[PDB]
RNA sequence: GGCUAAUCCCCCAUGUGGACCCGCCCCUUGGGGUGUGUCCAAAGGGCUUUGCCCGCUUCCGGAUGGGCCCGCGUCCCAUCAGCUAGUUGGUGGGGUAAUGGCCCACCAAGGCGACGACGGGUAGCCGGUCUGAGAGGAUGGCCGGCCACAGGGGCACUGAGACACGGGCCCCACUCCUACGGGAGGCAGCAGUUAGGAAUCUUCCGCAAUGGGCGCAAGCCUGACGGAGCGACGCCGCUUGGAGGAAGAAGCCCUUCGGGGUGUAAACUCCUGAACCCGGGACGAAACCCCCGACGAGGGGACUGACGGUACCGGGGUAAUAGCGCCGGCCAACUCCGUGCCAGCAGCCGCGGUAAUACGGAGGGCGCGAGCGUUACCCGGAUUCACUGGGCGUAAAGGGCGUGUAGGCGGCCUGGGGCGUCCCAUGUGAAAGACCACGGCUCAACCGUGGGGGAGCGUGGGAUACGCUCAGGCUAGACG
């Protein structure tokens, strides 16, 4: 059976290829709580439909790129931003807490 | 090196009357008799209390010493008796009676289990018509432990069988002495031995 | 400290050069039938497909051509033909064209 | 080329064979594909040969060249016999 | 903020009994009240009844103990000796079936929340399901 | 911590130091005598003990007791060594496996011979 | 430079069929049907030679083996925090069995990172194995599976397959021949040599068996393999004897000098009889082949062992190795003497400066026994990295305080979904190992055969408390 994932359209700069924030739960191997992990895989858009945050379902198919092995199945629910600016805020703190200069 | 020494210095460390010689070992003279003290220079000297480990000690030593046979050996029966179902304790003595040296001695075609071996491993033993060298051989239910035709006319085993008239065998055990036979019935329950050991002493012993 | 087992070598030499004189066969036709569609001549240009499509099977039909590399040959060759001749159509022959 | 042979599994002097069914380049103590019944050279025991010829006919059916000494135990087995 | 109910439920019973009251308030819900079912249903504790607490709707728990003692401080052996959720959130413990666990040489209980509904491990097991292991109780 | 804390983070694992550079976990090791001298003991105990410096093939230059009421260590003899610290002699991490090599077994010893090399005296 | 055969090669025809373009029908990523056009086949040899065997060609299927690709899992350092330019994506083209930045051209500006990018260090992975009450820790040689290299780096050919340990081309380092132009080499195959090291074997036997290549077969090759040899390196089995025998020899030790101890130990009595000797002497091995039969089934006949004259059976037959650690506490085992903070012991605490159960010998004792100690290393004790199963007033430990980011966690009732979660069925979870049982070799180690168990994942079916989610409603938290 070809997986099937769901996440959101996080990326839209690309040409024909969406990344996907697909999030995953699961009992710790050893802590026993549930930790929840995540990953973007990149889609693939011929007819450039799917736009950003749009959850969609992401099907395992011939490779296209050097990293972009999954079509993207159909759409989920559009209009829903709130999980995207969560993957934003995360990125732009990212900008921070290096040995270049910190400020205010 | 399976031994093979002083044997009544034994009858004497533990305190207790060891049957390593047959007869003589009921003669004003096991030792025991007239002299209990352990041997040494110190024997006759009082001794302090033992610790928990001292008598778990020699309660595996006492069990050891009277079938005679090397602690690698006994520790390995150990070892096979725990991982069968059942009382880890009385089925360690279920084995241990079930070596074919043993046997012989219960059965009585031996003075005493030393004799036995050497009985065995001169090859006057039978087992279901093939003969046996080997001691560590176990005897299973239903077993038909005889004597080799070549060694009926023996002036020791003859000796003994003599003295079997009058003698009661282990319970477990059958044998047809006009005829030098004798079968194992069935493995013999803890409430059938009589020796003067404490197994859960002995089995406390291995946890260390 | 010889072996016989070398003439495998003695012998790759000899199918080096046997598959080479095929293959550039090959590039060579096909890169002339292709500068006649480019200037239109409908008629010896599949004249020479013929003379490829029929050159390409034969090392399929050997080991020089892998088998189903035969075949990315020949749907490369006449896909970039048909489409030249769209700039001046009609095909004389009607050879290696099925329509 | 499959073919269908003994394996080694007995010990020094003490050889157990199995008759099994694997590629031909493989060793012989080798993965196996589906194991079809054992053979013991000594014959210690009165069970000393099995093979479950339903299986047998199977692959010789797709194509398994077996041995020259496994073919012998095959036959015994009874894996040919058209009567 | 209150992170727990069960466990402020839980807690709210031993920290009554230990001081040893006839009965103890305890905000109630759909849940909470299925736990006590057992409670009483074991014989932990006498029993319990909705109660309109200033508007709001509290269980109260009547606590149950044993006699009196003899000699010095005869404080009533403890009938609900003790007690703890398993399970805390941030730690979720679920268990299979074939992993519900045996309490106290089987003389306490398990109280497990199964998608057939708040069991004990007994019942759990002899239902032949599982799930969200809550608290020991013995 | 919390159970998170200990997802965020984990236990550290304790790491072992190994009491014995030998380089390899090679039990013994041979090498030349540089100097060997009599260090005086701690605090407790005083005396004048036995020691040799020791060029290893690893290439470690160290300590080492010589046990036994004395040898016949020169210079630039060749030795063995098995390890093994000494309480009230600071530095002196290793031992001499005395027997093996230019280094001799104790004369006159009728007891612990298994150690100190000696060999087994033939009564009569 | 010249000759010449072939199942080597090439041309032409036939085309069952198959390939490519184009069109349509079905399907649904490059799957299948179909129509016109075009292109593509092939070798012969042997006999018991009018037929049978081997081999040949195209095509569909099978079987086995393998390429690529995806989810999850996969060590340490943050005193490594930003990494990236074919780099991420797109179009076309190349190339392959084939997807693909794999490669090229152009276009675009991306792609990854604290759910730790990049950098560094280290290390083949696993079935299993060691330990552990378990969780867990440690490990991955022997056997099995997968991967990677075959002096160092690069490259391709030929081929079903290689980028190819005992094939090739080039460069490099090394070693050797050299008429100094120029060459020849690769034991990480077996054995062996040397070096390094604490340390790791015989330049053995055999091709009988099992397997493999080639052959119609007879058969050839097969340091794959089956065997031997060497190493107490491990494990398991075996022996150095058994029975009798003093109120107790001698000698050695101890003494309160009367005696105790070694000690049934010896001696001596009898009995058995490893070694050793003679004789017999093996399974493993029945095929291919040959014959009858129809080269089918079925049946008959022949050959053929390295181990090895070994195992093993029969007969006879000598009483016939013991050692090492330890004896202060932990820890089973106590005296004399020597010594005198010395000599020395010592894991830890410590012992020793004239009375040493702790040094050194001795008697004696304990432990284990062809072994016993030692050092090294793994797990354990250590709930002393704490999931199970720890802590922070003063023992080491609350951040100098607040703010709030990401994250974690979250109140009552109702419903939907059912992702987590639980139950069921099913495929998988190779073999060997472990486990139980039965059996094999006089036992056991070792081995065979049969049974059972399993976490994880795939698919299907179900449940809905609790977590999650969506919806609706509340007011006890919060806020006004
Ligand atoms: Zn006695």
């Amino acid at each position: 059976p070809k997986k099937v994932l769901t996440g959101v359209v996080v990326s839209d700069k690309m040409q024909k290829t969406v990344t996907v924030l697909v999030e995953r739960q699961f009992p710790h191997p050893l802590y026993g709580k549930v930790i929840k992990r995540s990953k973007k895989y990149l889609a693939h858009d011929p007819e450039e439909k799917y736009k950003l945050g749009d959850v969609v379902e992401i099907i395992e198919s011939r490779p296209i790129s050097k990293r972009k092995r999954f079509r993207v199945l159909r759409l989920v629910e559009s209009g829903r931003m709130d999980l995207v600016e969560k993957y934003l805020i995360r990125r732009q703190n990212y900008q921070s807490l290096s040995k270049r200069g910190g400020k205010a | 090196g399976r031994y093979i020494g002083p044997v009544c210095r034994l009858c004497r460390r533990e305190g207790v009357k060891l049957y390593l010689k047959g007869e003589r070992c009921y003669s004003p003279k096991c030792a025991m008799e007239r002299r209990p003290y352990p041997p040494g220079q110190h024997g006759q000297k009082r001794a302090r209390r033992p610790s928990d480990y001292a008598v778990r000690l020699r309660e595996k030593q006492k069990l050891r010493r009277i079938y005679g046979i090397s602690e690698r050996q006994f520790r390995n029966l150990f070892e096979e008796a725990s991982k069968k179902k059942g009382v880890t304790g009385s089925v360690f003595l279920g084995l241990l009676e079930s070596r074919l040296d043993n046997v012989v001695y219960r059965l009585g075609f031996a003075v005493s289990r030393r004799q036995a071996r050497q009985l065995v491993r001169h090859g006057h033993i039978t087992v279901n018509g093939r003969r046996v060298d080997l001691p560590s051989y176990r005897v299973r239910p239903g077993d038909e432990i005889a004597v080799a035709e070549k060694s009926r006319n023996l002036e020791l085993i003859r000796q003994n069988l003599e003295a079997m008239k009058g003698r009661k065998v282990g319970p477990w055990l059958s044998l047809d002495v006009e005829g030098m036979k004798g079968k194992f019935l069935r493995l013999p329950d803890r409430e059938d031995l009589a020796l003067p050991v404490n197994e859960q002493l002995v089995i406390e012993f291995y946890s260390r | 400290r010889n072996l016989s087992a070398l003439k495998r070598h003695r012998q790759s030499l000899k199918r080096r050069l046997r598959n080479k004189a095929k293959k550039s066969a090959i590039k060579t036709l096909s890169k002339k039938a292709v500068q006649l569609a480019q200037e239109g001549k409908a008629e010896e240009a599949l004249k020479i497909m013929r003379k490829a499509e029929s050159l390409i099977d034969k090392a399929a039909k050997g080991s020089t051509l892998h088998k189903n590399a035969a075949a990315r040959r020949k749907s490369r060759l006449m896909r970039k033909v048909r489409q030249l001749l769209e700039a001046a159509g009609a095909p004389l022959i009607g050879g290696g064209l099925s329509a | 080329m499959v073919k269908i042979r003994l394996a080694r599994f007995g010990s020094k002097h003490n050889p157990h064979y199995r008759i099994v069914v694997t590629d031909a380049r493989r060793k012989r103590d080798g993965k196996y594909i589906e194991k079809i019944g054992y053979y013991d050279p000594r014959k210690t025991t009165p069970d000393w040969l099995k093979v479950d010829v339903e299986r047998a006919r199977y692959w010789l059916s797709v194509g398994a060249q077996p041995t020259d000494t496994a073919r012998r135990l095959l036959r015994q087995a009874g894996v040919f016999r058209q009567e | 903020m209150l992170t727990d109910p069960i466990a402020d439920m839980l807690t709210r019973i031993r920290n009554a009994t230990r001081v040893y009251k006839e009965s103890t308030d305890v905000p109630a819900s759909r849940f909470k009240e299925e736990i006590l079912r057992i409670l009483a249903r074991e014989g932990f504790i006498k029993g319990y009844e909705r109660v309109d607490v200033d508007g709001k709707p509290y269980l109260r728990v009547y606590l149950k103990y044993g006699p009196r003692r003899q000699g010095p401080d005869p404080r009533p052996e403890q009938v609900i000796h003790h007690i703890r959720r398993i399970s805390k959130p941030g730690r979720r413990v679920y268990v299979g079936v074939k992993e519900i666990p045996r309490v106290r040489r089987g003389l306490g209980i398990a109280i497990l929340s199964t998608s057939k509904g708040v069991l004990t491990d007994r019942e759990a097991r002899k239902l032949g399901v599982g799930g969200e292991l809550i608290c020991e109780v013995w | 911590p919390t159970i998170n804390q200990l997802v965020r983070k984990g236990r550290e694992k304790v790491r072992k130091k190994s009491k014995v550079p030998a380089l390899k976990g090679a039990p013994f090791r041979r090498g030349v005598c540089t100097v060997v001298r009599t260090v005086t003991p701690k605090k407790p105990n005083s005396a004048l003990r036995k020691v040799a410096k020791v060029r290893l093939t690893s290439g470690y230059e160290v300590t080492a007791y010589i046990p036994g009421e004395g040898h016949n260590l020169q210079e630039h003899s060749v030795v063995l060594i098995r390890g093994g610290r000494v309480k009230d002699l600071p530095g002196v991490r290793y031992h001499i496996v005395r027997g093996v090599y230019d280094a001799a077994g104790v004369k006159d010893r009728k007891k612990s011979r298994s150690k100190y090399g000696t060999k087994k005296p033939k009564e009569a």
